[PDB]
């Protein structure tokens, strides 16, 4: 639902989300890396759909994370672009992006693609 | 990277 | 570095980005479709590396647009993903997912994928 | 949509 | 194990894959799509590595598929991309990009990508 | 159309793609890294719309290259989906993914994504 | 599409 | 990588 997006979000490979949904379509929040730690966070800023479509659609959304903090640096950011659909088994279902900074010579792999899923379990 | 798995 | 980020930059497309980036590796504007008056213009958030590397590396960066406003609702959200090359002729090259909500059923044909070069024009 | 050029 | 790619694999959508493999790296085969039906099947050919890594890594492979048969014509293509891992439950997991033939004016949003399993179950 | 198709093309990288299309849709041929001498040549195969569209739609097409042959094996393949658009100025226009062979725990960063642009130079 | 699953 | 351009 709307606001059923806030909370907590955990996907296959472990890694912490932590949402809160603006009525205006922002999002804001922090995603953490592995063993959970402490700053194994950093900062995530987005937006999504807060009027979806009145028929059984999921919510578009997309957030980015820019992997550096006050402990690491890793000159790279991610991207999720996906989808909320909610109920019983609330899930995003995502493909994202990660660039790297890299020179001009490796400028032609500096991109990743993949896709996450994420639960409240 | 952080974005990835532990490295356990 | 946030000075070379901050300004107005078109992509091959006509389509206006106006960002700002602060210190603390936030990016905050309006994306702008291509030509299209003035009620096409969305907000847009995002994060990029603060502290980039020496050498002449890109600064790593993303940023988001749901194609929601006051006029319109198209029910989808986009996200660049790319690298701002600083220089006399700074550009920002990107690669991007534009995801529509859908049912459960057409979910597999939910996201484009596309690449977008933008090119700075003011300060 | 508003990320395409303009229309014909 | 290296031909145990050759078989059938079905995905999460129903649609089924038979493919044989060749010693030296190439991939043969038909793609049929839903229901199963009589052609609802498309050729595809790809590639893969004949001689993966010697460690516990997965075997890296493509293939295309065009969607025109003698019955349709969908003006479109498909590449999955991704890798082969065998044992117990075989898998294959891809990630694929579906072109389809456009004007210029609506190439920018010519391509969608999306990620498919395939077990032999 | 197959004639259009068939023929050698480089991409922004300096690579040379040579190609055969056959009137069932299929597309062989080999594909060489950018600059590099001889033995970097890798056999392609494909498939296109041998029946594409009248208007001046672009014919899709795809093929792949595992990056084995006799010298070197990178444990890796890449796909390239498109569209081929004919003219005087011929352009196959792609986006690729390319898979490298890793264990379960790498697998989540396996894939590169990225697009090239095709000229073509000999029939 | 025939990419896609069945439209029952 | 053979994909990539020539080297240094």
């Amino acid at each position: 639902a709307e606001a059923g997006i806030t909370g907590t979000w955990y996907n296959q490979l472990g890694s912490t989300f932590i949402v809160t949904a603006g009525a205006d379509g922002a999002l804001t929040g922090t995603y953490e890396s592995a063993v959970g730690n402490a700053e194994s966070r950093y900062v995530l800023t987005g937006r999504y759909d807060s009027a979806p479509a009145t028929d059984g659609s999921g919510t578009a959304l997309g957030w980015t994370v820019a992997w550096k903090n006050n402990y690491r640096n890793a000159h790279s950011a991610t991207t999720w672009s996906g989808q909320y659909v909610g109920g019983a088994e609330a899930r995003i279902n995502t493909q994202w992006l990660l660039t790297s900074g890299t020179t001009e010579a490796n400028a032609w792999k500096s991109t990743l693609v993949g896709h996450d899923t994420f639960t409240k379990v | 990277h952080p974005q990835g798995p532990p490295c356990k």
